[PDB]
């Protein structure tokens, strides 16, 4: 023999959708967290009048 | 969100229904009182209108 191989290789990405468009969902999670809070803001000041 | 958009514009329906509600109390704010002041200073009369 008198044999040494060490050796290296490379990488394959899997398809992790591969396109901005997870924004758009991302975009809904911030407007659930954005537009909500108000209703309470207004509530309980609608409550103390 | 649609949900959130749903009860939140009838949220900004109800926030205002009863801010638009709310002055008529102040509408009163005059008719509860004065109105006494015309009751009270009045019968405190009749009962002198006798005398």
């Amino acid at each position: 023999m008198a044999e040494d191989a060490d050796m290296r290789n490379e990488l394959e990405e899997m398809q992790r959708r591969a396109d901005q468009l997870a924004d758009e969902s991302l975009e809904s999670t911030r407007r659930m967290l954005q537009l909500v809070e108000e209703s309470k803001d207004a509530g309980i000041r609608t409550l103390v009048m | 969100e649609n949900s959130i958009r749903e009860l939140h514009d009838m949220f900004m329906d109800m926030a205002m229904l009863v801010e638009s509600q709310g002055e008529m109390i102040d509408r009163i704010e005059y008719n509860v009182e004065h109105a006494v002041d015309y009751v009270e200073r009045a019968v405190s009369d009749t009962k002198k209108a006798v005398k």
